[PDB]
């Protein structure tokens, strides 16, 4: 299959700027009866992708003009001249020259802002939760930017991945900024072999982690 | 206009088929080919398939053993028809019209949610989650509701009814084992909380389940 490499991955913008997405395919996009057909898709959340720009170059019906599709052979870029609110989501490029059609992993457009630390809340598991046999410990990481974000389990200072669930919120629409649940489930039996429980968060805004913890014995 | 309505289900067993009916409008089954596109978290965007307007197809190699496609031009119906459906198969499934020539006639079904999983409908447990007993006081205290094992999606939480907007994060569930988990955080001035009640609302209409939780100190 032919493989379309987007570039970049996700594309911080102030609104106002330019803006420019590329898309590499593995080999040639050649015609078919005198079609190449290489499209850009912007797709915005919970909504089908709608198409931008057909035929590399061709602005679809209602797409205004600050859009502009270029390129040929195996290098192609979608290009915003000047990024609205309207622009933002993630944009696909897809070839229909070779079958299997095939599209590009995507480039997220996001706003731009100030860096901000998450703020870190960890929360021991519930005695009704406890009474069930379950111990669920759960850390909260919010409205942090950029995106980028690690999170590390430690129990009595050793590193903990088993039972680890994450999940991350998307951008903000008031704030632009990220949040994230990081939860970690044990039995009741094994909670208790421990003192202990400790959530890092790594981040941009630190070269230190930000540590939240609490000791099972003191609570 | 141009419009694609796509009907099917929203749940498929481990192992049954998945059809779904794309019907189509404004354009003519004879005239243009309709491709079959899905969409997952972990793998973006993946071309499936396409029935051309004379009624050939072409299939994703990867699929041409599970995946038929196949059409009534006069009802403007397009059939998708996919056999043994796994836990990774499950993806929003679109019908779509692609490798466009005009300006105009192109369009997407708005897209059919498919999770395919032998989960029976199962209530959620609620826990509250109140800062530890040796937490520092901050001029801003965060809680939480954890909503465990429940099945099928989705959950709705809200905080004091409605009373509770600004400063909440609910996040997108996940899978544990055969069943979901989400969690949702508030954050208030510590100065209103214990004194001001603060209660989790949680709905899951699958089940008929309305399950009010107060966060109280621990
Ligand atoms: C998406 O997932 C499907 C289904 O995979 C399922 O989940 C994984 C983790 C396994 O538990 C599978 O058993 C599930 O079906 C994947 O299809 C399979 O891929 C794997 C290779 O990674 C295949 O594994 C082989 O299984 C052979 C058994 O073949 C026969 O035997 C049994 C009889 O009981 C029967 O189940 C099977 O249908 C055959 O009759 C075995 O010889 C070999 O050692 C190896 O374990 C497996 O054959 C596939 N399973 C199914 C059900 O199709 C997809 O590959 C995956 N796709 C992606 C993109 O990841």
């Amino acid at each position: 299959d032919i493989l379309m490499n987007q570039t970049p991955l996700s594309l911080p913008v102030s609104l106002g700027d330019q803006a420019s997405i590329s898309c590499r395919s593995s080999q040639y996009i050649v015609h078919r009866n005198g079609n190449t057909y290489l499209e850009w898709y912007l797709q915005k959340p919970g909504q089908s992708p709608k198409l931008l720009i057909y035929k590399v170059s061709n602005r679809f019906s209602g797409v205004p003009d600050r859009f502009s599709g270029s390129g040929s052979g195996t290098d192609f870029t979608l290009k915003i001249s000047r990024v609205e609110a309207e622009d933002l989501g993630v944009y696909y490029c897809f070839q229909g020259s070779h079958v299997p059609y095939t599209f590009g992993g995507g480039t997220k457009l996001e706003l731009k802002r100030a860096d901000a630390a998450p703020t870190v809340s960890i929360f021991p598991p519930s005695s009704e939760q406890l009474t069930s046999g379950g111990a669920s410990v759960v850390c909260f990481l919010n409205n942090f930017y950029p995106k980028d974000i690690n999170v590390k389990w430690k129990i009595d200072g050793s590193e903990r991945q088993n039972g680890v669930l994450n999940s991350w919120t998307d951008q903000d629409s008031k704030d632009s900024t990220y949040s994230m649940s990081s939860t970690l489930t044990l039995t009741k039996d094994e909670y208790e072999r421990h003192n202990s429980y400790t959530c890092e968060a790594t981040h941009k805004t630190s070269t230190s982690p930000i540590v939240k913890s609490f000791n099972r014995n003191e609570c | 206009q141009v419009q694609l309505k796509e009907s099917g289900p929203g749940l498929v067993q481990p192992s049954q088929s998945l059809s779904i009916t794309c019907t189509v409008s404004g354009f003519s089954l004879t005239t243009y080919g309709v491709h079959w596109v899905r969409q997952s978290p972990g793998k973006g965007l993946e071309w499936l398939g396409v029935i051309w307007s004379g009624g050939s197809t072409d299939y994703n190699a990867a699929f041409i053993s599970r995946l038929s496609i196949s059409k009534d031009n006069s009802k403007s119906h397009v059939f998708f028809k996919m056999n043994s459906l796994q836990a990774n198969d499950t993806a929003i499934y679109y019908c779509a019209r692609m490798r466009i020539t005009t300006d105009w006639f192109a369009y997407w079904g708005q897209g059919t949610l498919v999770t395919v999983s032998a989960a029976k409908t199962t209530p959620p447990s609620v826990y509250p989650l109140a800062p530890g007993s040796a937490a520092q006081t901050n001029s801003m205290v965060t809680l939480g509701c954890l909503v465990k094992g429940y099945f099928p999606e989705p959950v709705t939480v809200t905080w004091n009814s409605g009373s509770l907007s600004s400063g909440v994060h609910t996040f997108p569930a996940v899978l544990q084992s055969d069943l979901y988990t989400l969690s949702s955080s508030v954050t208030v001035p510590s100065s209103t909380w214990p004194s001001e009640t603060v209660t989790c609302n949680v709905a899951h209409p699958a089940s008929s389940t309305k399950v009010d939780k107060k966060i109280v100190p621990r």
